[PDB]
């Protein structure tokens, strides 16, 4: 059955499935949770960072791609580095050549196409990381969810990673409320933390644990780590 | 995308056998019979035109091909493989010899060039061997007349007479009895016709047989007059009628 | 994908042997025996022809003994076509060296280069090896008469007398028996022929089934003469020695 | 034996390319999308599944334009579709660059076709997991086409693909039988919306979003434009009307 | 700056009765400086002789290239190259470098081993063949040699007489050329034997 | 070792199964075609079957105009058929640019056959599952029919048929030519040859045809064209008088 | 050099002189400028001799291979297109100015090709330094529907105009006649109007005249 | 223009009229003051009803036309009959993209049923200009005044043949690089007509 149809991404199963891609989607599921949500003025990324032992640092989950866009990752970190680098370059080219800030919708489109190439050719392997992209462009605030299959979706809020489904429900409930947190960055963040705290189980989010990022109207993409997330627990 | 088959498709099996070469030789065994006989003043190569239908026009398919004005070839095996081997042979005759020395290559060397093309299909990446064996007959100033057989492995050998394909074992036997070193070309054409008659199942005539000789120079086939050093091609395909005239003197 | 069809010709077996090389050596053991014997005044190369008949043109033939230079020749055991590929690259290397240094290429240099090519097919590229073993007979101003041998692995070694192909164990035993360091060419001829005669898998050793060559420095000259025996000459030398 | 379905370009004993057939299965598991050709244009419509309330309404656009006169919609693996459209765009540009005139629809179709077929020729690539409905207006009329994973394509009067393909084709056959005169783009827009709503029953467990676009010589100038605003709501209403 | 005038030298070939002859001077110089008086310009591959005038590094390179090519030819063909054939090989080898030519003027002289017909040919630096039945001249004193040959030459001379003729054509042509001389060599070629004679001449 | 049925390498019997399986794919469309030569024309008839009522009938064709002079009818899946048509059109144009004269039908066939032979020998390339019948009225050879297949074989024909019911058509034509004794239909107008063709296809397949059930291509000196539904009907209406 | 091509009622004839020059010196008093591209397609060439032989032999070779592949006799329009695309590729650097004529299944043809890649069709053409002297004749005596005999004379006279009046031409006249139903007939040295008069004296030297220093035998065989 | 290559000199023009378009040209080619060919055909067919008048380098224009002819034959085989605008574009692409090595001034004229007759002039730089009529070649300088004064849109065939005939005779009169016969190619729905006018006629007008 399987070892016949899951050895390469270039092989479709009898039911039309791409197993290597589906296995990639699984690495994401074993990654730490990260939430994204936005109002009409700001977009926030909140991420629970994970460690290896109690003697190590907590691996970063948020990456700035340009002053108006960034993302949180879940899954294989080396891959997020590879894809955020591409996004950094694509953002840079737009500015350099057209003196234009790359639109989030376009960033999403670009990410999808980069991921797809890795699912139709032999020898390759799908990317094994998921990303939540938030940004503030000419059409306002945006949150996008990217999955290694190449599917990128624009949302109001979301979460990915292990137990992501909890926060995904909180957001799905709190929608009417957070979509209106305009002009109040701290509140949006608090909604994001509330959301992320619904996918906890192991411990409580501490100062070495949480990572938040916000971007919006008069706020360049900025990463708050440790010291500065104290006021949100 | 891309030819990622950069590995050999022919490899040695535990018994020292080159599988694909043995299988190609089997393909050659199921092919129509072709033979060649070398006389004192000529060589004749012959084969049967196994037309795969009566609606097909058998003349538009030549199994006996001219490689150079003094060299001809016939085969047994997979026709399309032979067709491409002929194109490549006619071309190499030019690229590795005429464009360098101003003269056509001698039989053995052209033979050696076709053989190399076949050997490489036996080791290069991503290809299977050619499923054909060829009988190349030709003449050249310093070696006279010669007949050579080239196998799917790339091995070639010179013969006085030989046969390849379907009934090659029986035919090689008929040839061993009839052959002697005092035969004139007409006698070889004769023996060729006899040997072929036994391999041929049905109608045996000038429209179902293909014979060609490498003999005297044919000035009437040159196309021009005036230059005395080039006296004409020694290769000549016998016409439907020329074969019939000889079949009646059976 | 394509990995599926790859036989992996350049891998080691769990015992550290090269599969394809071992299998190529097996193929070689079925080829007519080639023998080389080194004397104080010349070298002899004798070989038994495989796949013959009454109709094969022996006069215009050469499937086992090839001239690589006016001072170097090889005897081939294995796939004739693979051998011709290598033989031609050797012929070119010999001329490249002559052009570069204006001196004939020393035998071991030619031998080493050929072996290195064989070795390559052994470690990279994914192609099957060449199913050929060579006996090189040659002369040069540094070491005089030499005889070497190379196999699919690309290893080469030097000998006073050697054989490749079918029935090597038997032939080597007979050679090691009757061989003496002070041999003369006329004597080497006899031994080579005697040895083939006792190891042949066929009825009797007849001229039409042989190829014979000697490299001698005829005292009434100076240049080393490579002589590829012609059919009638093989018939003649076969009588004098006593095999009829 | 077996194994004829593990590598793309392999022919099975009965002449089929199994990998292409499994690709079709990925297309059948996809959303329904259609195309309706009219008296002077084409209308494309597609069903967009609302995985959740978190999706921003009207933003995840699925229908794509090629050049300025071709619309493309597909069902199956969305990314593969985007890949095909990116190629379509490169091909349309190449055509306009060399010949000045925007690419004719029959020419464009074949461009897509040759590329898709190309992906059924080697085992190193996977076939496209989408069926694409596309077309637009050119020098001589409107054209609608549907392209399958095998590279097969033909022109259509109406076309449907995806999970609800059968209801759609059913409803589509009704339109072609009752209106042989043709259909106005206005009606086709309404009818497309209907057909998608009805087709939506083949996936009645999730709420959906309708997307329509058209290219018409009289309503859009032979250019591709999405159906937005008044026009779109009118078609949605007409749809929720003829459902009960 | 004219590569064909840096080193100096001449070669002439003539045909006779069942024979040919090819001769050359022995000077190698660097502009006005005589450098060697032992620079032979005639080489042979089997029974085919080739004389080459021009830039000395190319003369040496070409001899080496033709030895290489004729050696391989002999191995593959199992017979020595003929004059007619070699001539074609020289021509094709020269034209291969059509846009970055060897600055030489080759001359082929020999007798076909099968037909016995005497043969000589000349080439320009890019391969054009001049198959004359009388004589071929090449070098920095080619005009002079043409003058000498056109007057001194008469058809069907015997080996003993051709020698005198070619020798005088050469000798007097060289004495009117600043870049030629310093010695001379003549080859009288017959089906069976080839004789090589060094001539006594002025050394200025 | 057992993968000898997936790529183009010899089976222990010296067969190339992938080539054989490519020959079975040519029959997947269930369309038959035939070609006959007139006195100065060549006609190819091919069945046309449009199942889905949603298709635009004008786009369903397996007959291609390769060049101003060469026409080609394909028996095989449309994507492989079109892959071949494109290549043939490119080969024909390039030949004219390079050699100064129009590429002969027989030479185009040989070229396409040589390309096919390659897919047969190189493991990375799969054969195309199609049979190509090329027709024209050659300036040197007269009316011509050359057909190539997945094995890289090609030959010229007096007439030929291709498809699932090839044999019935072939035996029919074979009988006509043994009866008449010539290698071509002895009619002056291509219209009568077209009729002869349709008639024999009907007699052979035992089926009656309407105008939307046939597809017809005709080759005459300096041009190859396809008949319209209406031109075919005029052919049909002319035949319903001998029968 | 003077080369001409003249079209007649059922064929074509080309002709050329036989002097080869290197500056003001006659390097070859009887070279051949008529090259065979195929049995019935011949080409006259002027300019750089190595180039006219090279471009001719190369195209002739490829034409021979094209014929064997297509089973058809070679056409002049093929040699023409091949020759011109090659010459155009080299931007004039291959100094070949040719007059290509021949008969093939479609009839008799005559074209000219200049080194840069342009071709012309005509009933009479000339090229070479002697081009003007030859054309003056062709322009004075050509008429339509010439017979084979008239065309050979016309082409022959044109070459003579060049031999006599152009220092870049001389010696003999070579002609090649290509007639629609017959084999091409190459007439090498059709006219030989410049034989050297017998010399006034014999320059045969008495043996021993030349001073020899050393004599030795050359070893040929191995 | 490369040293010593054949030049077209020329007096060429293409004029659109009611029924379609007519191309005209002289027939002289030169290498300096020598007339290399006095009866050249500068009216080249790249498609059944799309022709061009060539000027500049003879080699360049032949090479270019040979390639356009090829591109249009392949276009036709795949997409049907090409427009004149498409033919002009292919010509332009080649002239523009290789402006450093070519000397080609090409006038493209063609006939279509939807568009009637069309003229496109592609001057030395590779720019394309669609016009009612166009003149080019070295002899054109002399008829700028005459042509601008006498051209009228929608003329008849008879009138257009006359206009082209008078213009070119003047051009040929003054330009040494122009001469020979006046060739014309008429392109209309009816087909393609080839006309030729000898010196004895045009010289005294
Ligand atoms: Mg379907
Ligand atoms: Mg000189
Ligand atoms: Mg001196
Ligand atoms: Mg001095
Ligand atoms: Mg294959
Ligand atoms: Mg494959
Ligand atoms: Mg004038």
């Amino acid at each position: 059955f399987r070892n016949n149809y899951d050895g390469d991404t270039v092989t479709f199963s009898p039911t039309g499935r791409l197993f290597q891609v589906e296995y990639a989607l699984e690495a994401i599921k074993q990654g730490s949770v990260t939430v994204g949500l936005r109002s009409n003025t700001h977009a926030v990324l909140v991420a629970l960072k994970r460690n290896a032992d109690e003697l190590s640092s907590y691996q970063k989950k948020i990456i700035k791609c340009d002053e108006h866009m960034g993302l949180s990752l879940a899954g294989l970190a080396p891959d997020a580095r590879v894809l955020s680098n591409y996004l950094r370059q694509q953002c840079n080219y737009s500015s350099l050549v057209f003196n234009r800030k790359l639109a989030v919708e376009r960033a999403g489109h670009l990410l999808c196409d980069k991921a797809q190439k890795n699912t139709q050719s032999y020898g390759g392997r799908p990317y094994g990381v998921g990303l939540l992209i938030i940004g503030y462009d000419k059409s306002g605030a945006h949150l996008l969810e990217f999955q290694p299959s190449g599917n990128v979706t624009e949302l109001y809020g979301t979460a990915i990673g292990a137990r992501s489904q909890g926060a995904k429900t909180y957001l799905e409930r709190t929608l009417d409320t957070f979509i209106k947190i305009d002009g109040n960055p701290d509140e949006l963040i608090k909604a994001g933390v509330e959301a992320i705290s619904q996918s906890l189980r192991d411990e409580s989010l501490t100062v070495d644990n949480l990572s938040i990022a916000i971007v919006g109207k008069d706020t360049p993409f900025t990463i708050y780590d440790g010291e500065a997330v104290a006021k949100y627990i | 995308m891309t030819d990622r088959y950069s590995f050999s498709l022919t490899t040695f099996s535990p018994s020292g056998k080159l599988g694909q070469i043995d299988y190609a030789l089997t393909a050659v065994k199921q092919g129509v019979t072709s033979l060649g006989i070398k006389a004192t003043n000529g060589v004749v190569i012959a084969t049967e035109k196994k037309s795969s239908s009566p609606l097909a026009m058998s003349e538009t398919l030549s199994k006996v091909s001219l490689l150079t004005p003094d060299i001809g070839a016939v085969y047994s095996g997979m026709g399309p493989d032979y067709r491409v081997l002929v194109d490549k042979s006619r071309k190499v005759a030019h690229t590795s010899y005429k464009r360098i020395y101003g003269e056509y290559p001698p039989t053995k060397l052209l033979v050696s060039e076709v053989a190399k093309i076949m050997q490489e299909a036996t080791q290069s990446g991503g290809v299977r061997p050619f499923g054909v064996s060829l009988l190349i007959a030709g003449h050249d100033e310093f070696n006279g007349f010669s007949l050579y057989q080239v196998d799917p492995s790339g091995s070639y050998f010179p013969w006085k007479a030989t046969a390849i394909g379907k009934g090659s074992v029986a035919a090689k036997t008929f040839l061993e009895k009839r052959w002697n070193d005092e035969l004139e070309l007409e006698d070889a054409i004769h023996i060729a016709l006899l040997t072929l008659k036994e391999s041929v199942e049905g109608e045996f005539n000038g429209d179902t047989i293909e014979l060609a000789i490498i003999g005297d120079e044919n000035p009437d086939l040159l196309g021009y007059t005036g230059i005395p050093t080039d006296k004409g091609p020694r290769f000549r395909k016998l016409t439907s009628q020329e074969i019939n005239d000889r079949l009646e003197a059976l | 994908g394509s990995r599926r069809y790859d036989s992996r010709t350049t891998i080691f077996s769990p015992e550290g042997r090269l599969y394809q090389v071992e299998y190529a050596l097996e193929s070689i053991s079925h080829a007519g025996t080639a023998i080389g014997i080194m004397a104080s005044d010349g070298i002899v190369l004798a070989a038994e022809r495989k796949v013959t008949s009454t109709l094969l043109e022996q006069d215009t033939s050469t499937e086992k003994l090839y001239k690589l230079n006016d001072k170097i020749a090889v005897a081939v055991a294995g796939l004739t076509a693979d051998a011709e590929i290598l033989i031609n690259t050797a012929r070119i290397h010999a001329q490249n060296y002559l052009k570069t240094y204006n001196e004939d290429i020393p035998v071991e240099i030619l031998v080493r280069r050929l072996s290195d090519i064989k070795q390559g097919y052994t470690q990279h590229g994914g192609l099957r090896p060449f199913g050929v073993s060579f006996i090189y007979a040659g002369y040069d101003d540094r070491y005089g008469y030499q005889l070497y041998t190379s196999n699919p692995s690309g290893n080469y070694t030097g000998w006073k007398a050697i054989s490749v192909g079918a029935n090597t164990s038997a032939a080597q035993t007979l050679l090691q028996m009757d061989y003496k360091d002070d041999m003369k060419v006329d004597d080497a001829i006899e031994l080579a022929l005697k040895t083939l005669s006792k190891t042949t898998d066929s009825s009797a050793l007849t001229y039409d089934r042989l190829e014979f060559a000697t490299i001698r420095k005829g005292a009434n000259d100076g240049e080393v003469y490579q002589k590829i025996f012609k059919p009638q000459e093989i018939k003649d030398i076969l009588v004098k020695t006593g095999i009829t | 034996g077996t194994g004829y379905d593990l590598s793309n370009s392999v022919f099975s004993p009965d002449g089929r390319n199994f990998q292409v057939e499994y690709a079709v299965k990925a297309v059948e598991n996809g959303t329904t999308s259609i195309g309706i050709k009219c008296n002077d244009g084409v209308v494309f419509a597609v069903e967009k599944l609302i995985t959740s309330k978190l999706l921003v309404p009207q933003k995840n656009v699925k229908i794509q334009v090629v050049d300025r006169h071709i619309g493309c919609v597909y069902s199956g693996l969305i990314p593969d579709g985007r890949h095909l459209v990116n190629r379509g765009r490169e091909e349309a540009a190449s055509f306009k660059k060399l010949y000045k005139t925007p690419i004719p629809i029959p020419a464009f179709a074949d461009r897509l076709g040759q590329y898709v077929q190309a992906h059924t020729l080697y085992n190193s690539v996977r076939p496209f997991g989408v069926s694409t409905i596309f077309g637009g207006v050119d020098k001589n009329g409107a054209h609608l086409y549907m392209l399958e994973p095998s590279g097969s394509y033909w022109g259509y009067k109406g076309a449907a693909t995806g999970k609800g393909r059968q209801s759609a084709k059913a409803e589509l056959e009704k339109l072609v039988d009752h209106h042989p005169e043709g259909l106005s783009a206005r009606e086709a827009v309404k009818q497309a919306a209907k057909i998608i709503y009805l087709a939506h029953e083949d996936n009645k467990e999730k709420d959906f979003e309708l997307e329509i676009s058209w290219c018409s010589l009289s309503e859009t100038n032979g250019l591709h434009k999405f159906v937005k605003g008044d026009l779109l709501q009118e078609a949605i209403d007409f749809a929720q009307k003829e459902i009960n | 700056s004219d590569p064909s005038s840096i080193n100096g030298g001449i070669v002439v070939a003539m045909t006779g009765k069942d024979c040919v002859a090819i001769a050359c001077d022995l000077r190698l110089g660097s502009q006005s400086l005589g450098v060697s008086n032992k620079f032979e310009k005639i080489f042979h591959y089997g029974h085919v002789f080739l004389g080459i005038t021009g830039l000395a590094t190319d003369v040496t390179t070409l001899n080496e290239m033709f030895r290489y090519k004729t050696n391989l030819y002999k191995l593959k063909e199992e017979r020595a190259i003929e004059p007619e054939t070699f001539t074609q090989l020289v021509s094709s080898s020269l034209y291969e470098r059509r846009f970055g030519p060897y600055f030489v003027g080759p001359v082929v002289a020999g007798i076909n081993s099968k037909s016995g017909k005497p043969f000589i040919a000349g080439f320009d630096l890019i391969g054009c063949i001049d198959e004359a039945k009388d004589f071929i001249v090449s070098g920095t004193a080619s005009d002079q040699l043409f003058g000498m040959c056109e007057s001194l030459y008469e058809p069907n001379l015997e080996p003993e007489d051709l020698f005198e003729t070619i020798s005088q054509a050469l000798l007097n042509a060289a004495d009117r050329d600043a870049l030629s001389g310093w010695g001379a060599v003549v080859y009288i070629i017959k089906k069976d034997e080839v004789v090589k004679r060094y001539l006594k001449m002025r050394q200025d | 070792a057992g993968y000898d049925r997936h790529i183009t390498i010899f089976s222990p019997e010296g067969r190339l199964y992938q080539v054989e399986y490519a020959f079975k794919a040519t029959n997947q469309t269930n369309i038959n075609s035939l070609a006959v030569r007139g006195k100065d024309c060549t006609v190819v008839i091919s069945q046309k079957k449009v199942p889905d009522k949603l298709l635009d009938p004008t786009t369903v064709s397996y007959i291609f105009c390769i060049s101003r002079t060469i026409g080609m009818v394909v028996n095989g899946p449309i994507p492989d058929a079109r892959n071949a048509a494109l290549r043939a059109k490119a080969e024909a144009a390039e030949f004219r640019y390079k050699y100064g004269y129009d590429m002969p039908c027989d030479v185009l066939a040989k070229r396409m056959a040589n390309l096919s032979q390659i897919y047969t020998q190189r493991a990375y390339m799969r054969p195309l599952g199609v049979i190509l019948t090329f027709v024209s009225v050659d300036e040197e050879l007269g009316p011509s029919i050359y057909k190539t297949d997945p094995a890289g074989y090609y030959v010229g024909y007096k007439a030929t048929a291709t498809g699932p019911k090839q044999q019935e058509i072939t035996t029919n034509l074979e009988n006509h030519f043994k009866k008449s004794k010539i290698d071509h239909i002895n009619e002056e107008s291509w219209e009568k040859v077209v009729e002869f063709a349709i008639t024999h296809m009907i007699d052979a397949l035992g089926t009656e045809f309407s105008k939307n059930d046939l597809e017809v291509g005709v080759a005459t000196k300096d041009k190859f064209f396809t008949l319209s539904a209406e031109n075919i009907e005029e052919r049909l209406v002319a035949i319903a008088e001998q029968d | 050099t003077t080369i001409v091509g003249v079209k007649f009622n059922n064929g074509v004839v080309i002709a050329a002189d036989t002097r080869s020059t290197q500056g003001p010196i006659v390097a070859d008093k009887n070279c051949a400028k008529l090259h065979r591209i195929s049995p019935k397609i011949w080409c006259a060439g002027a300019g750089t001799a190595a180039d006219t032989e090279a471009v001719t032999q190369l195209i002739g070779s490829n034409i021979e291979l094209h014929s064997l592949y297509t089973s058809r006799e070679p056409r002049v329009v093929s040699a023409l297109q091949m020759l011109k695309q090659h010459l155009f590729k080299y931007q004039g650097h291959i100094g070949a100015y040719l007059i290509v004529a021949g008969v093939d299944p479609t009839g008799s043809h005559l074209f000219s090709i200049h080194a840069h890649g342009s071709t012309d069709v005509g009933y009479y053409l000339s090229l070479g330094s002697g081009s003007l002297a030859a054309m003056a004749v062709l322009e004075s005596h050509w008429k339509q529907d010439l017979t084979k005999e008239e065309a050979i004379k016309l082409a022959s006279d044109a070459i003579q105009a060049g031999i006599w009046n152009d220092l870049g031409s001389g010696s003999n006249v070579d002609v090649c006649v290509m007639e629609i139903g017959k084999d091409a007939e190459y007439l090498r040295n059709y006219l030989t109007p410049n034989v050297r008069e017998e010399k006034q004296k014999s320059y045969k030297f008495p043996r021993g005249t030349t001073a020899v220093l050393k004599e030795s035998i050359v070893n040929i065989c191995d | 223009l490369k040293k010593g290559e054949v030049s077209l000199g020329a007096s060429i023009m293409a004029v659109t009229f009611k029924d379609g378009v007519i191309l005209g040209a002289d027939s002289r080619t030169t290498t300096g003051a020598y007339i290399a060919n006095r009866v050249t055909d500068k009216l080249t067919r790249v498609h059944d009803k799309i022709w061009c008048c060539r000027s500049g380098s003879a080699a360049d224009t032949q090479a270019i036309a040979d390639i356009v002819q090829y591109h249009l034959e392949l276009y036709t085989s795949q997409y049907g009959t090409p427009s004149t605008e498409t033919a002009a574009s292919v010509f332009k692409e080649l002239c523009y993209e290789n402006k450093d090595n070519l000397t080609a001034g090409i006038i493209v004229a063609g006939y279509d049923d939807k568009n009637k007759g069309e003229v496109y002039t592609i001057p030395l730089g590779g720019s394309v200009h669609k016009l009612p009529y166009a003149i080019a070649g070295s002899g054109s300088t002399f008829i700028y005044g005459y042509c601008d004064k006498n051209f009228r849109e929608n003329m008849s065939k008879e009138e257009t043949v006359d206009f082209i005939k008078h213009s070119l005779s003047q051009a040929i009169k003054w330009d040494g690089s122009s001469g020979g016969v006046i060739r014309m190619v008429v392109l209309t729905a009816a087909g393609v007509e080839r006309l030729i006018f000898y010196p004895d006629e045009y010289e005294q007008l």
